[PDB]
């Protein structure tokens, strides 16, 4: 209305203002944050480690990497076939593969990480296999 | 001297909801606490390790979410499939098996109980490891495994088994002798699979039927809310805000301010994985519950009363739902019983004989021998009865003949 | 306090019920239509449950007969002679007339306030020194509030494992015979009868 | 080659004893607190959903 | 697996072949009956 200058959510969080001069109704998004997760195959095999920034899209930290906008100060450098985008987040620290195992180090949506022997040893991604196929021979 | 025997039998499914996981939360407590304030986190510092036991007592649950959900689903060695042709017997499946035309691979009950259940400062959610897909599969290859190979799906290798001969087993292990499933195969079918459409139309019509999944989804999302709602409380400050308590106060007041909104977020933010540890600890006995109900009523047949539903437990049959399992409980109900004269041994030459496996009956007239859980009258013969004792010591013995194969082909 | 939703006559008519069910009818009662069968058969079968033939019980039915009806008395003795025995549930309620006690006990506390009482401080402050005394007094008892609901939040959930419990054996040995060992008292189980209790 | 066998046995009547529900209880949060006292009470109101 | 052979003994009898779905013909060995007609 005419009247109101802001908006809040159900929670009476700030989510639109109106601009004090033009008068436009502006959305505030919050600034995209997240946790940060390490996967480490642990000291006594390999120094190497994958970082999953949760909860975000890879495009968005690829741009806060482009841009100095990313609040940690440290980068995990990007080959292109290291990052992949998993519901749970962008993992920028490990190769994805077609390949199913049995999970080891879990990172989430079907989704885990472990350390194995390149086709030279790497952290791989992979989707977590539930068992082998049995196809009962059923009669009558 | 009377005793009632079912003479017809009811096959009845229910069905038993049950909470495995919750949703798994983290928090940033200086974001919530100090959110975009310099000033705020440097007297927050001074509190020592309380963000790190709020973060470690919040990743332990949220490592707990995914070993329940695990515990109840992950117990088949192997993912075990259907047969193309699906004929177990005369028994319709279609309605827990997945059903190939929806993309989620659900099955019409599956997609029912989906479709039925219903970022915050510094607040996230996880997703858990196992997604809706992987427990459907895990759900389908224990379907896959009792409908192909019965009870030796969890105890070794899965055997293949006709299905009307699993009902035998099963029958068998209640106390009902085969003939009874394989003469009335067709009337338990058809029971059976009119049970089955009775729970869809059940569930689908009771709105009320999946709380116990969705009060936990309302519950998580209450807490979430009344947490991020307490931000906008001052506990005694001048504003909630930080930015205002910095503009309007000279730094000394602006710190004491910020030490009480301070108090009152981390008291908030306890009390918060206060509560997710209790209610995690619910969840964690209902998964225990799930687990050992999956074990015991889907990989057997229990004998444990009203464990696996009312009624004298056949079979069962897991559902996925979401932050939780659905179980279809197959029993055996007794019903439309007589009242027929008993008693506890027959009196022939002295001897007095008891039945092997059953009870004496009388229609009035004439004695026979029963299956207690299903009127089936024999003949009372030497080989149904044992003989221990006279016709003296045991009370109420009633004088009948029993009859003898051999002595009549003596007479042969 | 709360009064409970069924009074202790309706726990009584249950109990009496089950008790009924259990006497003359068996476990088919359990399971679905309730079956009558004459008691001395009911304990044949339960006889072939523990792995021991009918004839024992038949030859043997004044012998088993007078076993038990001994037994009862003794239990009736015992829980008069030993007061100790339902300490279980007492002290449940002790646990909870404690945590009253505690609970009032803490309003008298001044948490470092000039005085506990609030119309001390409102007599003897001027509003904004007051506001800081009140709210002192309102962060130990709000406090004092929170220890209280989680400690029955905690207990709450030991009463529901317990409850369960009892549930379970209901429906496993009193509504059935049950095969698990030392579910329901040593030995071999037979048969088990309940009994309504204040609070169990 | 030796086995142990009852020629007798006993009935034997245990008992077994378990909590079902406990005191139920209600607690006006306000009066608790700020029993009779409007500016403690207002007070209160600041703390939010607690 | 320890297969044996089918007898009256081993078995029970209960109505007539054209009940059960899957029935097959098979011999089913008396023993007194061989004892008898011997
Ligand atoms: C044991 O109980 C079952 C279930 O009650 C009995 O089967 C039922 O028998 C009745 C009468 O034959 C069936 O009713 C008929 O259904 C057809 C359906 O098209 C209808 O057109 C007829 O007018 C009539 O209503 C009933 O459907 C049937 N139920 C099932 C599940 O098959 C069975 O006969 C009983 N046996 C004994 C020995 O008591
Ligand atoms: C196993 O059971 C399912 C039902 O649980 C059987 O499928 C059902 O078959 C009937 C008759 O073929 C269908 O009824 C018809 O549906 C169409 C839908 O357009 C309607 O136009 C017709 O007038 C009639 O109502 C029913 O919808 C169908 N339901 C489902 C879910 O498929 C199935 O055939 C059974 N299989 C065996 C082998 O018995
Ligand atoms: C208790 O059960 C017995 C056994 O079913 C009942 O006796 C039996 O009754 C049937 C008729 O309902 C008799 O069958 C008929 O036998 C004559 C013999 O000539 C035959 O011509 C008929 O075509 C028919 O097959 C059966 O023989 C008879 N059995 C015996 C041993 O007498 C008895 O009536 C029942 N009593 C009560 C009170 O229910
Ligand atoms: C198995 O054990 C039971 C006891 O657990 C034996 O029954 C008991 O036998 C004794 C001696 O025969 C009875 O004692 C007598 O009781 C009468 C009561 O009037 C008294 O006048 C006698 O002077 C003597 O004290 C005892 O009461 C009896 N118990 C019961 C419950 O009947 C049974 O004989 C044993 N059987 C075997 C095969 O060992
Ligand atoms: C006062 O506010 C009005 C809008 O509420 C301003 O008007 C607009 O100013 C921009 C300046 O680039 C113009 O492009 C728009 O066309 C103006 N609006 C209209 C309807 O013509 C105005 O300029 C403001 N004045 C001051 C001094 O700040
Ligand atoms: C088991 O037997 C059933 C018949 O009772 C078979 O199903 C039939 O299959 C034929 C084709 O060969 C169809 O024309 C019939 O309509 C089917 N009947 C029913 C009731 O579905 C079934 O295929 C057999 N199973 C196997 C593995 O051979
Ligand atoms: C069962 O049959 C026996 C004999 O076959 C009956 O025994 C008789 O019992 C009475 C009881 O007073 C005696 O007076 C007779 O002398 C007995 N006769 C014989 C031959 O022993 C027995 O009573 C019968 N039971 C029933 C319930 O009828
Ligand atoms: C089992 O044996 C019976 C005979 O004892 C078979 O029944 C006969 O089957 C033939 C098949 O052409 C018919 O012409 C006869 O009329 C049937 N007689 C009777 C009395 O039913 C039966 O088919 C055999 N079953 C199998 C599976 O071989
Ligand atoms: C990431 O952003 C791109 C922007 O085009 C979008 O198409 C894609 O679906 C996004 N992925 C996720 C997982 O949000």
């Amino acid at each position: 209305l005419p009247f109101q200058q802001f908006g809040r959510d159900i929670v009476d969080t700030t989510d639109a203002v109106r601009d004090p001069q033009t008068l436009e109704i502006l959305d505030i998004t919050p600034c995209s944050f997240g946790g940060v997760s390490v996967i480490t195959p642990g000291t006594n095999t390999s120094n190497q480690v994958a970082v999953l920034y949760q909860g975000v899209n890879c495009t968005e930290v690829s741009v806060a990497i482009h841009a100095d906008q990313l609040t940690p100060t440290w980068r995990v450098y990007s080959t292109g076939s290291n990052v992949f985008q998993t519901r749970a987040g962008c993992l920028i620290g490990a190769e994805y593969v077609n390949n199913s195992y049995e999970c080891d180090i879990p990172i989430g949506a079907g989704i885990c990480a472990s350390y194995q022997t390149q086709t030279s040893q790497s952290i791989i991604a992979y989707t977590m296999s539930l068992g082998a196929e049995n196809s009962v021979a059923y009669s009558n | 001297n009377s005793i009632a025997i079912p003479t017809n039998f009811t096959i009845s499914v229910t069905t038993e909801i049950l909470p495995v996981s919750m949703t798994k939360t983290s928090v940033d407590c200086t974001m919530y606490i100090c959110g975009d304030s310099t000033e705020c986190s440097n007297l927050l510092l001074q509190y020592g390790s309380f963000c790190t036991q709020l973060k470690r007592a919040l990743t332990g649950i949220a490592v707990e979410q995914d070993k329940n959900t695990q515990e109840v689903f992950a117990q088949v060695k192997q993912i075990y499939k259907t047969p193309p042709i699906k004929y177990f017997g005369g028994f319709n499946f279609s309605q827990i098996l997945p059903d190939p035309s929806k993309p989620s691979k659900r099955s019409p009950i599956e997609d029912l109980l989906f479709n039925k259940v219903t970022k915050f400062n510094g607040l996230t959610v996880l997703p858990p490891l196992l997604t809706d897909e992987m427990i459907a599969q895990y759900t389908s290859a224990l379907l896959a495994g009792t409908i192909t190979s019965g009870w030796t799906f969890g105890a070794g290798p899965a055997l293949q088994i006709p299905f009307p001969m699993q009902m035998a087993y099963r029958f068998n292990g209640i106390g009902v002798t085969q003939n009874v499933l394989y003469e009335n195969q067709k009337l338990i079918a058809n029971q059976f699979n009119s049970a089955i459409g009775k729970i869809q139309d059940s569930l689908f019509s009771t709105p009320s039927a999946l709380g116990k999944l969705q009060d936990v989804v309302n519950h998580n999302a209450q807490a979430l809310n009344t947490l991020v709602k307490q931000l906008s409380s001052k506990f005694g400050a001048i504003s909630s805000v930080l930015n205002d308590i910095l503009s309007r106060l000279d730094p000394p007041e602006a710190e004491v301010q910020i030490d009480r909104l301070i108090t009152g977020r981390l008291q908030s933010l306890q009390t918060y994985v206060t509560q997710q540890l209790i209610r995690a600890a619910e969840i964690r006995a209902s998964a225990n519950l799930a687990a050992t109900k999956m074990s015991e009523c889907v990989l057997g047949q229990s004998k444990r009363v009203d464990f696996c539903g009312k009624g004298y437990h056949l079979m069962s049959f897991p559902q996925s739902a979401p932050h939780g399992v659905v179980f279809l409980h197959v029993t055996y109900v007794p019903a439309q019983e007589k009242n027929f004269t008993t008693a506890p041994a027959i009196c022939h030459d002295g001897k007095a004989h008891f039945p092997r496996e059953g009870v004496f009956v009388s229609n009035g007239t004439h004695w026979f021998l029963t299956q207690r859980n299903f009127y089936e009258p024999q003949i009372i013969t030497t080989d149904n009865t044992f003989v221990s004792g006279n016709c003296d010591v045991v009370i109420g013995i009633v004088n009948n003949t029993v009859y003898d194969p051999l002595q009549l082909e003596l007479d042969s």
